[PDB]
RNA sequence: GGGUUGAUAUGAUGCCCUGACGAGUAGGCAGGCGUGGAGGUCAGUGACGAAGCCUAGACCGUAAGGUCGGGUCGAACGGCC
RNA sequence: UUGAAUGAAGAGCUUUUAGUGGGCCAUUUUUGGUAAGCAGAACUGGCGAUGCGGGAUGAACCGAACGUAGAGUUAAGGUGC
RNA sequence: GUCAAGGAUGCUGGCAUAAUGGUUAUAUGCCGCCCGUCUUGAAACACGGACCAAGGAGUCUAACGUCUAUGCGAGUGUUUG
C-alpha cells in the first residue's frame, strides 16, 4: 500500500543518515589512531634528541588465547580461565590490563598466551571472528544494526565502533568486550614455532607474555 | 517420477551387526549392545565393530524415502489403494505378502489407473 | 544463513564500514609520512654505542 | 589414642604474645559492641570464660546479641557442602572491633560527602575505587643521571 | 583385613558439586539467643511503636 | 636464537617521593627477541641490585647493530657457566664478523663442549682484541698467520638424485 | 573438548503443558497460549503457566478467601480469578456480589456466588470479557496447608510432624520426645 | 530462546526460525521395537493358499525391528486405538 | 560510576529415590621402615567409569576427552628404512 | 535498472545399463587378544562356557510414603448388604 510505500522511504532515509553517521565516525577514528601512532613516534624521537628517553605507556589491552587444553586444570587457574570465558582451547579474548586482572594472567600462565594486540589484528578478529551475545545465542555480526541493537545505548552503532572501543579502552570496555563472544580461534596456519608448546615464550615454548608478538600467532590462528 | 528430493546420504549402509554373532550360532545377528564390563565394542577400542547411534540417523527430508523418492505405503486392497490418489508422487504401493494372485491382479490394474507406483508388480504372477 | 567474510567479499566490507571505500581511494594505508629531520643527542649514542 | 579436646592442638595460639603477658588493658572493658558490629576473634589465653574455640580464632563476625560482660557473634563455619551460622558467646577480652569495617565507613562519609560536592557544582564525580591502573606515558631525562652500569660478575667464591 | 582407614580425597569435590553455599541472610533475624531483657522490652517497644503509628494514620 | 640480537636494555626502579629521578642502570643483552632481552635485563638486576620487576620499570630497549659487519673481528669472550658440579669461569676465543655471530659461537662451542645449555651460562663480557699477539688461543692464532692458505680436501658433493652413474670423485 | 560451566542438555524444570489429558484443558491452553504470545500482558502469561500445575499446586481457593480479598480497598468490583477449584464455605455468612472466572466450582461455591447476585465464568468468557487481564485479581489457596507438608524436613528440632499411622500414647511418645524418657529430640 | 489463528492451514503432543551442546561404569529417567491373550475397529488377509520354516535376493529404520520377492507348506492370521 | 575487577552458563527453593560406603595411581609435602610394584596421611589431577593420537608394548605418563561425515590446521611425538 | 549484496548457476558431452551404486565372496594396506563376571586392576597362567533348540530369573498380595491423572469437594468412599 502507499503508507507502506510511506515506511520503505522513511526506513532507506534513515539507513542513509546513519550510514552517514558511521562514515563520519570511521573517518574520525581513522585520523585519531594515525595521530595517536604519529605523536608516540615523535615523542620518542623528541626524547632521544633531548638526550631523554620516552618511556612508552603501558599496555591498557591484552588478548589472551588458551593454548592448553581441557583436562588435568587445577581448579584455582580453571575458575580463572572461566571468568576469562576461555573454556575451549584456542578461545581468545580480549583482557582490560588492571591489576585486578594481571594476577589473573599470572595464574593462568601455563595455560595461555597472551600479549598486546594490534589495530590491525583486533580488526581482523572481530571482522572475520567476531560474533555477538544476544539472547545469549551467538549471533553473527555481519550488520552494523544488531551492533547497533544491543550496543547502541553505550553510543556504539557499527563493528568500527566495536573495534574502538577495543582498542582504545574506553568507558564502555567492559560492555563491548562481554557482548562479544570469546573468539573461536583456530590452530595456527604455520604451526606454533617452538617444538613444545608448554614452556614459557622466553623458555622457547609458546604459554606466558608474548609481549607484540601475539599479532603474529592470532593472525596465523585466525 | 516421484518429487524432487535431495541426494539419498544413508550415512551407515552396513548392517549393525552383533558382536560374536559370526561367532557363535546361538548369537543371532539382530544388535545387542554389548554391556558388559570388559567389552572392547562397549569400550570402543579401535578396530571394533561400530556401534549404532543416533549421528547415523538419516536427513529428515530424505529419510524414509525409496531409491525412486517415494515413501512406501503397505496395500491390501484397492481401497487401501485409493488412499494414495492424491499422493502419487509422494507415495509408493506395495501390496502385501498375504493378499492372493487374484486380487494382487485388480490391485495392479486399479494402481495402473491412478497412476500409482507399485514397488512388487510381480509377485504371484502367472508366467 | 551463510557468514560471508570481510577481509574477502568487498561488498560485505561496504556494507559494513562505508568507510573502505574512502580508505581505498585515498590509499590511506600506503600513506608516507612527513620527513622529518630529528637528529639524536650525543649521550643517546654513546650511552648505544658504549661497552 | 587420639586426642580431640577444646583446647587440643592450641599450644602456640592461645600464647601470650612475648613481653604482652599479664593484665589486658583497660581500652578492651572500654570498648562499646553494638548489634550489627562487625568483630575479629583473637583469643586471649589469660582469660579463660568465655573463650571461643580454636576453630574462631581469626574468624570475624557480626555482632547480635549483647550481655553484661560478653558479646554474641555470628560466624558462618563451613561444614560439608554448606555454610551454617554459629552464635558464639564470647567474653569481650577475646574481641575487637574490625577496622575493615571502620575505613568502610570511612569511605562512606568520604562518598557521601563527594557527592555533595559534586552536587554543589554541577559536575559528576565517579566515586567507586579503580584498581592499580597501567602507568601512562614518561620522559625520562639523563641530566646527571647518565645510564651506567657494566655486566654480570664473574664466580668468586669468598668462603 | 587390612585397608584404607581414612581419607579426605574427593570430599571437596563432591563439596562444590553442589556448590558450597552461604547461609540465605534474612532482614529481621530470629531473637533467639538475644538477651531476654532485651527481647521483653523489644516486644513492647514494638506494639506501642504500632499503636502510635495506627493512632496517627487512623 | 637463529642469529642473536644485541640489546641495550635500560631500567630504571620505579620513581618514589623520596628518590624522584632513579638511577637507570644499563647492559647489553644477547637475546632473540626483547622479551627475553627486558627478561634477561630483570634477571640480572635481581642479582646485582636490590629491584625486581614489579618495583622497577623498563624505560628503553634498543637494539645494538654491529658497527662494522663485514670486518672480520677476534673476539674475547668472558663467561661463567654452570657445570654438573660447580660454577665455573671460562675465557674463550672466537673470530668472527660480529658480536652476535660470536655469541652464536659461543652457545654452540659451550653446549657441545661443555654441555653447557643457554640457562647455565652468563655472557661476563664480548670484547674486541684490538691487535693481534694480545689474541691468547691457539685455534684462533692459526688463522693470524701471514698469506694463510689452506686446501678443502675430500670434497663430498650432494647429489639429487638417488643413483648416479660415474664413480663419483673427491677432488677439489 | 569445552570445559563446561554448567549441566549440559538440562531441561528448564517447568511444565510446558499439563500433564492432564483433559481435552477442555488442553484447548484453554491453547486460548491462553494465544494470549500469552499475541497481548503481552503478565496475566496471560501468569494464566497459562498456571494452568499447567497440578492438583497439589492448584489448591483450593474458598469463596471465603475470594471475599476476604474483595474486601482489600479498592478491590472490590475487580474480577476474581482463580486457576483451579473455587470452593464452599459455610464460615462466611454475607458474600458480596462479584465476578468470579474459575476452571470448576463446587456447587455449593457456585450456588452461594449467584446467590449474591455474583456471576461464575469460565476462564474462556474471562478471556473474551477481559483478553488483558484488565481489573482481575489472580487468587491461589494455601499451598503449605497440606497434610503432606507437614512431614516435610523431618529431623531433629525441626518441629516436623512424623509419618505416623496410629497417633496416640504408646506412639513415639516416648524415648526422644521427652526428657524423662532419654532425651528431647 | 522464539515465530506462527479474524481459511495459521485445518497435523498448534503441528510447521518453522535462531543459538549452543553431544564421552561414560553403577544408577536414574525418557522415547520407542518385539511376544502371548482381551475390548474396539479396517464391512482387514486367506484353500485363486493363513501361520510356520528356508533364502551370501530387494527396500525402510541410527537401532530394537518392519516390509517385500522366490521356495517349501497346508488352515488360519494381521494393521491401527 | 549506587559506591573494586572479571564472569554469570538463568537465580532461589522443595520433594522423592537409585547406586555407593573394598579403591588405586601420579607430581609436590610427609610418617613407620634399610628399601620396595610396602604400609599410612595432606592438597590436587587422574584411572576406576575412558575411547583417541604418542610413550614399540602397559588402567593411571604426555597430548587431548569422543554424535555422523568432508576439507583445512595442529598438539604430544616424530621425519634413514 | 544491474550486481559477486540474507547459501550455484550457466554451457556441453557420454551412457541410459550393471556403467554408477547396493549386497556378497575374495584379495591387498593398516588396525583388531574371548566373551560374561568379581575386582584397584582380566587377554590372563582367575572363574562359567563343547555345540544347538525349547524352557529360564524384581512377581503377586496386605498396609503404606512421595509424585502424578481423575471425580467430588468440608466433605468424601455405590459394590458388607
Ligand atoms: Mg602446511
Ligand atoms: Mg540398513
Ligand atoms: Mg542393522
Ligand atoms: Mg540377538
Ligand atoms: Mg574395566
Ligand atoms: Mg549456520
Ligand atoms: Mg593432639
Ligand atoms: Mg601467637
Ligand atoms: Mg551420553
Ligand atoms: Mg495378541
Ligand atoms: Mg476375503
Ligand atoms: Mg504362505
Ligand atoms: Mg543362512
Ligand atoms: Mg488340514
Ligand atoms: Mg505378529
Ligand atoms: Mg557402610
Ligand atoms: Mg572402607
Ligand atoms: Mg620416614
Ligand atoms: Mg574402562
Ligand atoms: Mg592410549
Ligand atoms: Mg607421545
Ligand atoms: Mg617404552
Ligand atoms: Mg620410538
Ligand atoms: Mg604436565
Ligand atoms: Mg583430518
Ligand atoms: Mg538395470
Ligand atoms: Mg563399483
Ligand atoms: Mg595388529
Ligand atoms: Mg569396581
Ligand atoms: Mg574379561
Ligand atoms: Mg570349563
Ligand atoms: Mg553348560
Ligand atoms: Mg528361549
Amino acid at each position: 500500500a502507499e503508507q507502506v510505500a510511506a515506511e520503505r522511504a522513511a526506513r532507506k532515509a534513515a539507513n542513509k543518515e546513519k550510514r552517514a553517521i558511521i562514515l563520519e565516525r570511521n573517518a574520525a577514528y581513522q585520523k585519531e589512531y594515525e595521530t595517536a601512532e604519529r605523536n608516540i613516534i615523535q615523542a620518542k624521537r623528541d626524547a632521544k634528541a633531548a638526550g631523554s628517553y620516552y618511556v612508552e605507556a603501558q599496555h591498557k589491552l591484552v588478548f589472551v588465547v588458551r593454548i592448553k587444553g581441557i583436562n588435568k586444570i587445577p581448579p584455582k587457574p580453571r575458575k580463572v580461565l572461566q571468568l576469562l570465558r576461555l573454556t575451549r582451547i584456542n578461545s581468545g579474548t580480549f583482557v582490560k590490563v588492571t591489576k585486578a586482572t594481571l594476577e589473573l594472567l599470572k595464574l593462568i600462565e601455563p595455560y595461555v598466551a597472551y600479549g598486546y594486540p594490534s589495530y590491525s589484528t583486533i580488526r581482523q578478529l572481530v571482522y572475520k571472528r567476531g560474533f555477538g551475545k544476544i539472547n545469549k545465542q551467538r549471533v553473527p555480526l555481519s550488520d552494523n544494526a544488531i551492533i547497533e541493537a544491543n550496543l547502541g545505548k553505550y553510543g556504539i552503532l557499527s563493528i568500527d565502533d566495536l573495534i574502538h572501543e577495543i582498542i582504545t579502552v574506553g568507558p564502555h570496555f567492559k560492555q563491548a568486550n562481554n557482548f562479544l563472544w570469546p573468539f573461536k580461534l583456530s590452530n595456527p596456519s604455520g604451526g606454533w614455532g617452538v617444538p613444545r608448546k608448554f614452556k614459557h615464550f622466553i623458555q622457547g615454548g609458546s604459554f606466558g607474555n608474548r609481549e607484540e608478538f601475539i599479532n603474529k600467532l592470532v593472525k596465523s590462528m585466525n | 517420477a516421484s518429487l524432487p528430493h535431495p541426494k539419498i546420504v544413508k550415512k551407515h549402509t552396513k548392517k549393525f551387526k552383533r558382536h560374536h554373532s559370526d561367532r557363535y550360532h546361538r548369537v543371532a545377528e539382530n544388535w545387542r549392545k554389548q554391556k558388559g564390563i570388559d567389552s572392547v565394542v562397549r569400550r570402543r577400542f579401535r578396530g571394533n565393530i561400530s556401534q549404532p547411534k543416533i549421528g547415523y540417523g538419516s536427513n529428515k527430508k530424505t529419510k524414509f524415502l525409496s531409491p525412486s523418492g517415494h515413501k512406501t505405503f503397505l496395500v491390501a486392497n484397492v481401497k487401501d489403494l485409493e488412499t494414495l490418489t492424491m499422493h502419487t508422487k509422494t507415495y509408493a504401493a506395495e501390496i502385501a505378502h498375504n493378499i492372493s494372485a487374484k486380487n494382487r491382479v485388480v490391485i495392479l490394474a486399479r494402481a495402473k489407473a491412478l497412476g500409482i507406483k507399485v514397488t512388487n508388480p510381480k509377485g504371484r504372477l502367472a508366467l | 544463513v551463510l557468514k560471508k567474510n570481510p577481509l574477502k567479499n568487498k561488498q560485505v566490507l561496504l556494507r559494513l564500514n562505508p568507510y573502505a571505500k574512502v580508505f581505498a581511494a585515498e590509499k590511506l594505508g600506503s600513506k608516507k609520512a612527513e620527513k622529518t629531520g630529528t637528529k639524536p643527542a650525543a649521550v643517546f649514542t654513546e650511552t648505544l654505542k658504549h661497552d | 589414642g587420639k586426642s580431640h579436646g577444646y583446647r587440643s592442638r592450641t599450644r602456640y595460639m592461645f600464647q601470650r604474645d612475648f613481653r604482652k603477658h599479664g593484665a589486658v588493658h583497660l581500652s578492651t572493658y572500654l570498648k562499646v559492641y553494638k548489634v550489627g558490629d562487625i568483630v575479629d576473634i583473637k583469643a586471649n589465653g589469660s582469660i579463660q570464660k568465655g573463650m571461643p574455640h580454636k576453630f574462631y580464632q581469626g574468624k570475624t563476625g557480626v555482632v547480635y546479641n549483647v550481655t553484661k560482660s560478653s558479646v554474641g557473634v555470628i560466624i558462618n563455619k563451613m561444614v560439608g557442602n554448606r555454610y551454617l551460622e554459629k552464635r558464639l558467646n564470647l567474653r569481650v577480652e577475646h574481641i575487637k572491633h574490625s577496622k575493615c569495617r571502620q575505613e568502610f565507613l570511612e569511605r562512606v562519609k568520604a562518598n557521601a560527602a563527594k557527592r555533595a560536592e559534586a552536587k554543589a557544582q554541577g559536575v559528576a564525580v565517579q566515586l567507586k575505587r579503580q584498581p592499580a591502573q597501567p602507568r601512562e606515558s614518561r620522559i625520562v631525562s639523563t641530566e646527571g643521571n647518565v645510564p651506567q652500569t657494566l655486566a654480570p660478575v664473574p664466580y668468586e667464591t669468598f668462603i | 583385613a587390612k585397608s584404607k582407614n581414612h581419607t579426605a580425597h574427593n570430599q571437596t569435590r563432591k563439596a562444590h558439586r553442589n556448590g558450597i553455599k552461604k547461609p540465605k541472610t534474612y532482614k529481621y533475624p530470629s531473637l533467639k539467643g538475644v538477651d531476654p531483657k532485651f527481647r521483653r522490652n523489644h516486644k513492647h517497644a514494638l506494639h506501642g511503636t504500632a499503636k502510635a503509628l495506627a493512632a496517627a494514620k487512623k | 636464537m637463529a642469529h642473536f640480537k644485541e640489546y641495550q636494555v635500560i631500567g630504571r626502579r620505579l620513581p618514589t617521593e623520596s628518590v624522584p629521578e632513579p638511577k637507570l642502570f644499563r647492559m647489553r643483552i644477547f637475546a632473540s627477541n626483547e622479551v627475553i632481552a627486558k627478561s634477561r635485563y630483570w634477571y640480572f638486576l635481581q642479582k646485582l641490585h636490590k629491584v625486581k620487576k614489579a618495583s622497577g620499570e623498563i624505560v628503553s630497549i634498543n637494539q645494538i647493530n654491529e658497527a662494522h659487519p663485514t670486518k672480520v673481528k677476534n673476539f674475547g669472550v668472558w663467561v661463567r657457566y654452570d657445570s654438573r658440579s660447580g660454577t665455573h669461569n671460562m675465557y674463550k676465543e672466537i673470530r668472527d664478523v660480529s658480536r652476535v655471530a660470536a655469541v652464536e659461537t659461543l652457545y654452540q662451542d659451550m653446549a657441545a663442549r661443555h654441555r653447557a645449555r643457554f640457562r647455565s651460562i652468563h655472557i661476563l663480557k664480548v670484547a674486541e682484541i684490538e691487535k693481534t699477539a694480545d689474541v691468547k688461543r691457539q685455534y684462533v692464532k692459526q688463522f693470524l698467520t701471514k698469506d694463510l692458505k689452506f686446501p678443502l680436501p675430500h670434497r663430498v658433493q650432494k647429489s639429487t638424485k638417488t643413483f648416479s652413474y660415474k664413480r663419483p670423485s673427491t677432488f677439489y | 573438548g569445552i570445559d563446561h560451566t554448567s549441566k549440559q542438555h538440562k531441561r528448564s524444570g517447568h511444565r510446558t503443558a499439563p500433564k492432564s489429558d483433559n481435552v477442555y484443558l488442553k484447548l484453554l491452553v491453547k486460548l491462553y497460549t494465544f494470549l500469552a504470545r499475541r497481548t503481552d500482558a503478565p496475566f496471560n502469561k501468569v494464566v497459562l503457566k498456571a494452568l499447567f500445575l497440578s492438583k497439589i499446586n492448584r489448591p483450593p481457593v474458598s469463596v471465603s478467601r475470594i471475599a476476604r480479598a474483595l474486601k482489600q480497598e479498592g478491590a472490590a468490583n475487580k474480577t476474581v480469578v482463580v486457576v483451579g477449584t473455587v470452593t464452599d464455605d459455610a464460615r462466611i455468612f454475607e458474600f458480596p456480589k462479584t465476578t468470579v472466572a474459575a476452571l470448576r466450582f463446587t456447587a455449593g461455591a457456585r450456588a452461594k456466588i449467584v446467590k449474591a447476585g455474583g456471576e461464575c465464568i469460565t476462564l474462556d468468557q474471562l478471556a473474551v470479557r477481559a483478553p488483558k487481564g484488565q481489573n482481575t485479581l489472580i487468587l491461589r489457596g494455601p499451598r503449605n496447608s497440606r497434610e503432606a507438608v507437614r512431614h516435610f524436613g523431618m529431623g531433629p528440632h525441626k518441629g516436623k510432624a512424623p509419618r505416623i499411622l496410629s497417633t496416640g500414647r504408646k506412639f513415639e511418645r516416648a524415648r526422644g520426645r521427652r526428657r524423662s524418657k532419654g532425651f528431647k529430640v
